[PDB]
């Protein structure tokens, strides 16, 4: 039961840089390697008294990944897991999947390799990148196709990064959306959405902080992944594999998009005057001010949903609550599913990072559901995208690097044919 | 890692890049002898992009100094900070140049380019990856334009993967120093827009604008106008130089800044600038800096930007700041002036952050605004150029050297087609 | 070249007949040596001067 | 704090040379711990880790050490490079690799990068003369 | 069970005084020639019976003869660390050089030295008891280590035959090379290291070179860091003599599984894991994982790919944690996969081998102290191409007869360049007759 | 052990000197007094070869002076470091030889020649071990030229076996000193081609190209001159004075630089020069030796090796530095240039490493490269003789003092055929057949 976890580009290694901290704080392993079985899925035991990470960060400009070699974390990770190139991609899809990538990529895989070698129970990998980037994008996209190659048979869960509709922080990211999706679609298994936008509304909403930065956004999405691989770590009343969730949410091979969600989303001061019970937190995780992907599913039907619990939480309320969101008419349900949804209960509450933002609740819970507000969120990306390549706006820096225009028209219409899918299967 | 090799050529040139230098090693904590001496490793870990280790904490700059006189260059090793510079560096003319496009050009440029060339070879392949090239000059003069032009042309030509940042100061009739400030100035930016990467305007209408609205200076000596365009200069190669959450470098930022490759003639802007007396009765928030990075009396071009569209623009911010504020800051100055922005580019801004300020402020920032409205400056050089040439004034001192007529009129073709282009896309 | 350890030609001399025309910007982006004969095979030349002759 | 050595000699090895010893150039080993920190035989705390592309102020100072190593002694050898003469001798007994054949510091192996001489001192245009 | 090693060169000396100075870490001797009153580190009173003789009362003196003609490297032994170590009488020097000329070594000046060497290593082999063999070093290079140790072994062959002779070469690297004569040195030796030595041990410089550039992250390394695991794989071959083990293998073991036809001994060593202190302990090192990361081609002292040949016979010395079990779990791994082969009449293959006894650190060097580990030793027809790229720019010089004159001069004659070169040409076929 | 006997021959053989046991001196830590004041151990270890301790505890040079006016004589004993030589190794003569190469070889040589010999024998028995003869002269003159070559071929029919090195300034091209010039240079070289075993040129007008270009002195006296030959001379032999990783002595490199018996004419750099402005900010590394080193205009020679393939190369480092780095550059420096390069000899490069460098400097180099683009000096010299000697210009000075037309007329037939011999060895193919 052990799962290894790339990380790709500026925001991967940020975000699992808020991971490897939660896990070394859940299972006290001190940031020199060593304790003062259970974390066996993540910490191989080497030698004697030393934990090494299942990770890999890799990027190509060094700067960040060598500020982790400078950092607290010298003694945690390898010296050789770190794989950083020299130059950057520069928000450029095509430099980053045709000229750097074919250099970085063979090291990267082969370096895995004796990874998976070391492990004997691989449940999957799951993947960290954001697509706004050429980095997280371009070579992302050219190790996931060489993974698929390479294993094949095994999950690869995605948590990417999708640029807001709104909030962005860059120009060219549509171009490098659309090239990403391409291979979004049938080379990753399970690929979860995080926009920012949703996750910035939360941090000031719920949070109430009004100053947030990239950290806190990668805290809690930290706290969202560990969520949902706690059921393979601590051991709970009716918990689930990393199987479980390509059996139980994907009904068809080509439509996994899940929307994720949390609650509950609590600061310190707002906890004294609520109580939190399993009630409320499986309604406000319904709610659409408490997802992490900006969308309105009132406008879609929910496919299938899957409602990972955590702490004091024995199945009767749980299956009381879910059956009052089933009776429920805010929100529906398609009719090609009757019963959609999936239950996993855990024991061990969530944890909190001293000096973080959120408090100390005795039960959470991380819902990952299906819906067609996916099919909403690729057209707001699809119209800005016609914009810019109707006037060939950008294009010549990717000519350059080595493509041409038939991976752009080829790639929107592959966007037109999953809109077209997901207006067939609402139906 | 990522190497930025400076290039300064004439007198501007060679002004701007004493202040230059003197901003980065003090930025980077090594004395006027050459020893470093900072407080935090934080300075230490990139230092090879600036300088290299010659012996015992030695660090010496990596910057070729060209002129066709050494008349500025004496000056320039007379000053404070003069012992950086290695001797070698340094490359002589006996002759002069005197604003005469054509002797910095064909006639000194003859016998000048092959010992820079080696010059620049050497220091380019000492170091292992090359970022770019970044080179300062003027549009006036003699020797900044026309030997720094072929420069561009020569290093284009065999080095050209590789980055390339031009910072030129153009010239106004306002502010007008040579006579023959249009025939310089058009032959200039006719080369420019075929061989440089990406053009910062700068000029010192904008610099003296600057430092009486904002600063409020009482004599703005040309040392304060040479330490801003050192400010700039260093805001932007910050995102290599130091650890940030969002990085930005020169590659990154070209290729967010140039939609079409002949559209790279940025307007630039620096802040936080305000005068002694008014640092009083301010703050230092993102919305203050936000709301005088997008003021039109602070931008570095005597081009109003709300002449025209804004196509691109870019922000760099240094500080430990929220990115938050930051991006719905840039998103609601976008959303407020729907008419400046240009339609078929949605989010016209790109964004980011480096964690590491000026020394002794708080919070600072950088603006690259590829506008169309900098076709207005163009035009005020190419008529002042028609008006010239159509009868034939100074045109002898070219002519007789060994230029032709129809270089004149072709970089009287590109510029006016270029311009033309601008006008389509506004 | 001290630079690379290779030998190199120097650049041309840039002629003033020869300028930059309007695209040649993009004909860059698309863009040795050896010891001279030391001939020691060919054929050394013999005037007809020799003592018989005369 | 520099290393002593047990060997003595004629003459006594250069100040800036022996301003700067390591545990490793002892007469006697410790057969008993040679994993240890003496002999820099574990983990160096300081010094940089293999894949760090920052700048090290050594560069090519250690010519057959490993990164860590190299970074630790060239570290040392800034940091105490202030007691020492102005224009002293740039290398190191430390940087230099460790020799097998001179480990025990028997004779002066490192004293001509610091000699005074006047080797290849070309004259200065004051001090020329033409030898009248 | 005593193994006497002789070495010949500026190579052998400089070699075998990283090989000593790791033998006397082992055993707990200091560089004072005995072992400490307290501190005994060492098991077992007999272990280092092997190399040193107890002389008297507290005393290791090793069985060991540093040769050579220039008094220049020699003499820095004298003065070394172990001053005191080495007794006289071993550390033979001449008066003037041979001069990277075989026939000036082998004819001239090898002459006046070779019988008080000769007469020297038979008081050694006399003290002995149980004498192994002898292990020689030099480098084919130099005329000392080419000439005298030719000639050294030829009367080595007569005046005992049987007791087996290993050779630990070092052979000039394909392209990064110091010499110009040294693709004549190294044909006129091999022809007669070729008839003499029962097992010689390939090894070319840079091949090391890249091991401690890649692996030990050493930037700019030296000859020290490649003497340094030099030692590290002779240590590991005689392991089985001087500690116990589940399955020990002796000398004579290997000239029997590693020597199918006569003339067919040179061998292509590896070791594992090479590996730094800083990711020694991050990384685990298992018994079937090392073994896997001592086939590849990075990973060889040699620079020939064994994918252009075919395996004959592998060897494996294991060291430290190992169980039998293990042993047998990997090599049955190793010749499932389809990257390597073995000739078609070797079904057997392999010869393991397991030592209780860890390797030692060396202060100072550059290895970390690791659980378990490997020296592998094969014997491949992929030296079949060594020899032919060795072969061509030896032709290459022979048709103007560049540099001749000064072998002749010495007393050669032009018939030992060829008599040397198709013998070459011969072993060629015979590591073509053999793979098909 | 090995020994070096020292010969000064005229003027310029003389001042050289005189440096040239200035900086040995210093390099070995004795005063201008005679008495040792070193700091090192190892400085007095291989001071033998080149010092006679004489009793008392004072070191006198190995060196015998000569020429054919009192003069120079003087002038070596007055300045600093000339009261160190023994005054009976001061031979001269008294008439002069008035830069006449008959006067120098068959009337006065004749007669002081036999007084230097017997002077020479006395110096050259006093040590067990001879390693070589070296010999600093010119090639102008007639003491420096006739009466050096009429030494050079007694000592040669006296000790046949021994190394020669002869240290020669040449004539230079473009500005000549002397108007005999090509009559002296053409003798001089006629019998340097046979008798000599080894010969570094050296002119001054190069020496005044480096001072003026890279050493960027405003007015180089002569004094910097033979401080830059001093240098290089120090440096050819220090390999016999300090132990290095790897070693390489005066017989060691002939063997690797000469392949055929008459090819014995080198050319020499040394690194690093540079002005006391530039070596405040230039780092010592060996990419900064090797760039300056194989620059053809640091050479200290009148030829430029662009119009020739290198034959062979040597390059000998001093200080303590990577073998890897410096195999590496030398791999870089001859793949890229490849077409300068010979075709039939694989790896041109011969590379030593010794392990001290000259006092001051952290790390230097020496180069010695036998180029076939040295017939360039030749066929210039050949052509003024013939220039001057078919209408027998100055020929009577010679003529009435013994010589006939026919030495003339042979010794430019064998300069002639030396040069033709080079183009051979520089046009000739491996292949063999493309050259017809
Ligand atoms: N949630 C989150 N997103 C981040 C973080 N850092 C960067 N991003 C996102 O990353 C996107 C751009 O890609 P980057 O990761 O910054 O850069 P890249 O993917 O490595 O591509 P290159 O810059 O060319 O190397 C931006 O839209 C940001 O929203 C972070 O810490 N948290
Ligand atoms: N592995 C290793 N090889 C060395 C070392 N030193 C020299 N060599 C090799 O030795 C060859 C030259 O011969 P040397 O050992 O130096 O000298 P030699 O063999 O005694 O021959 P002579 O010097 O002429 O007497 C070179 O090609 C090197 O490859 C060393 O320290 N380690
Ligand atoms: N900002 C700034 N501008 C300068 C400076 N010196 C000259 N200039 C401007 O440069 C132009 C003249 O440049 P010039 O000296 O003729 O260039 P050159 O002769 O080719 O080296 C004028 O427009 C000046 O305003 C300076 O030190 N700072
Ligand atoms: N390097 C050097 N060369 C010298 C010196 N003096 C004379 N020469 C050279 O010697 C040549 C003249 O030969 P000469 O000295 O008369 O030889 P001699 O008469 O035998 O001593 C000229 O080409 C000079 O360049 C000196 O001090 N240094
Ligand atoms: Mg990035
Ligand atoms: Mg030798």
């Amino acid at each position: 039961r052990e799962v290894i976890s790339i990380h790709i580009g500026q925001a991967g290694i940020q975000v699992g840089n808020a991971c490897w901290e939660l896990y070394c704080l859940e299972h006290g392993i001190q940031p020199d390697g060593q304790m003062p079985d259970a974390f066996n899925t993540f910490f191989s035991e080497t030698g004697a008294g030393k934990h090494v990470p299942r990770c890999i960060f890799l990027d190509l400009e060094p700067t960040v990944v060598d500020e982790v070699r400078t950092g607290t974390y010298r003694q945690l990770f390898h010296p050789e897991q770190l794989i950083s190139g020299k130059e950057d991609a520069a928000n450029n899809f095509a430099r980053g999947h045709y000229t750097i990538g074919k250099e970085i990529v063979d090291l990267a895989l082969d370096r895995i390799r004796k990874l998976a070698d070391n492990c004997t129970g691989l449940q999957g990998f799951l993947v960290f990148n954001a697509v706004g980037g050429g980095t997280g994008s371009g070579l992302g996209s050219l190790l996931l196709e060489r993974l698929s190659v390479d294993y094949g048979k095994k999950s690869k869960l995605g948590f990417t990064v999708y640029p807001s509709p709104q909030v962005s922080t860059a120009v060219v990211e549509p171009y490098n959306s659309v090239l990403s999706t391409h291979s979004l679609l049938e080379h990753t298994d399970v690929a979860v959405m995080l926009d920012n936008e949703a996750i910035y509304d939360i941090c000031r909403r719920s949070l109430d902080i009004e100053r947030p930065t990239y950290t806190n956004l990668n805290r809690l999405i930290a706290q969202v992944i560990s969520s949902l691989t706690a059921s393979l770590r601590f051991d709970g009343a009716l918990n689930v594999d990393i199987t479980e969730f390509q059996t139980n949410l994907v009904p068809y091979p080509r439509i996994h998009f899940m929307l994720s969600s949390y609650a509950p989303i609590i600061s310190a001061e707002k906890a004294y005057h609520e109580q939190l019970s399993v009630a409320e937190i499986t309604n406000a995780a319904f709610e659409p001010a408490s997802m992490m992907v900006k969308c309105d599913p009132r406008h879609g039907k929910y496919m299938a949903c899957c409602l990972m619990y955590r702490g004091d939480v024995v199945p009767k309320d749980v299956n009381a609550s879910v059956a009052t969101i089933k009776t429920k008419r805010t929100i529906q349900f398609v009719d090609w599913c009757p019963t959609g949804f999936k239950c996993g209960i855990n024991y061990q509450p969530p944890t909190v990072v001293p000096g973080g933002d959120l408090a100390k609740v005795q039960r959470a819970v991380c819902m990952i559901s299906n819906s067609t507000a996916i099919g909403e969120i690729f057209s707001r990306l699809d119209h800005k995208f016609d914009l810019m390549y109707a006037k060939r706006a950008f294009v010549h820096w990717y000519v350059g690097e080595g493509m041409e225009e038939g991976e752009f028209s080829e790639a929107r219409e592959d966007l037109a044919a999953l809109e077209k899918d997901f207006e067939e299967v609402g139906a | 890692m990522r190497e930025i090799v400076h290039i300064q050529g004439g007198q501007c040139g060679n002004q701007i890049g004493a202040k230059f230098w003197e901003v980065v090693s003090d930025e980077h904590g090594i004395d006027p002898t050459g020893t470093y001496h900072g407080d935090s490793d934080l300075q230490l870990e990139r230092i090879n992009v600036y300088f290299n280790e010659a012996t015992g904490g030695r660090y010496v700059p990596r910057a070729i100094l060209m002129d066709l006189e050494p008349g500025t260059m004496d000056s320039v090793r007379s000053g404070p900070y003069g012992q950086i510079f290695r001797p070698d560096n340094f490359v002589f003319g006996q002759t002069g140049a005197g604003n005469n496009w054509a002797k910095g050009h064909y006639t000194e440029g003859a016998e000048l380019i092959d010992s820079v060339l080696d010059v620049v070879r050497k220091e380019a392949e000492s170091c292992d990856c090359l970022q770019g090239f970044q080179v300062c000059h003027s549009l006036g003069g003699g020797t900044g334009s026309g030997m720094g032009t072929l420069l561009i042309s020569k290093i284009r030509e065999e080095y050209p993967d590789r980055m390339m940042l031009t910072f030129s100061v153009v010239p106004s009739p306002k502010v007008s120093d040579t006579v023959v400030e249009p025939y310089n100035a058009t032959l200039s930016v006719h080369q420019l827009v075929e061989n440089a990467d990406e053009c910062m305007v700068l000029d010192n209408e904008a610099l003296y604008d600057i430092c009486f609205r904002t600063l409020k200076l009482t004599t703005p000596t040309f040392g304060d106008l040479n330490h801003l365009i050192s400010a700039v200069m260093s805001g932007i190669t910050c995102c290599l130089r130091f650890p940030g959450q969002l990085n930005a470098d020169l590659r990154k930022l070209a290729v967010n800044l140039i939609p079409f490759p002949r559209l790279h003639f940025f307007m630039v802007g620096f802040t936080p600038l305000t005068s002694r007396g008014s640092q009083q009765y301010r703050a230092l928030t993102v919305p203050e800096l936000t709301q005088q990075m997008w003021d039109a009396k602070n931008m570095m071009c005597a081009a109003d930007p709300r002449h025209g569209r804004y196509l691109t623009a870019s922000a760099l911010f240094r500080g430990r700041m929220s990115t938050k504020e930051v991006d719905e800051q840039m998103l609601n100055v976008q959303n407020k002036n729907s008419s400046y922005f240009v339609e078929w580019i949605p989010n016209n801004v790109k964004s980011s952050v480096c964690d590491i300020p000026p020394k002794g402020l708080k919070m600072s920032a950088t603006f690259i605004g590829n506008s169309t409205a900098i076709q207005e400056m163009f035009k005020r050089v190419s008529e002042q150029f028609t008006a010239m040439f159509r009868r034939k004034a100074f045109l002898h001192w070219y002519t007789g050297e060994g230029m032709d007529e129809m270089e004149f009129t072709e970089a009287e073709s590109n510029m006016n087609d270029l311009v033309s282009e601008y006008q389509q896309y506004q | 070249s001290k630079s690379t350890l290779s030998y190199k030609y120097p650049a041309g001399r840039p002629n003033p007949t020869g300028f930059l025309k309007k695209g040649d910007g993009e004909m860059i982006k698309t863009k040795k040596p050896s010891p001279p004969q030391a001939g020691a095979y060919k054929r050394r030349e013999n005037p007809p001067n020799t003592a018989f002759r005369r | 704090s520099p290393n002593s050595t047990g060997t003595v000699t004629q003459y006594n090895h250069p100040m800036f040379v022996s301003q700067r010893l390591t545990g490793n150039f002892t007469s006697q080993f410790e057969m008993n711990s040679l994993p240890s920190h003496k002999y820099e035989t574990l983990p160096i705390r300081s010094g940089h880790l293999p894949g760090y592309q920052g700048h090290v102020p050594g560069g090519v100072g250690a010519i057959a050490q490993r990164k860590p190593a190299a970074a630790m002694h060239t570290m040392t050898h800034l940091a105490t490079s202030g007691s020492l003469p102005k224009g002293s001798p740039q290398t190191d007994m430390s940087l230099v690799d460790l020799r097998p054949e001179q480990r025990s510091m028997a004779k002066v192996y490192m004293y001509a990068e610091g000699a005074k001489t006047s080797f290849l001192k070309f004259p200065t245009p004051k001090t020329f003369d033409h030898r009248n």
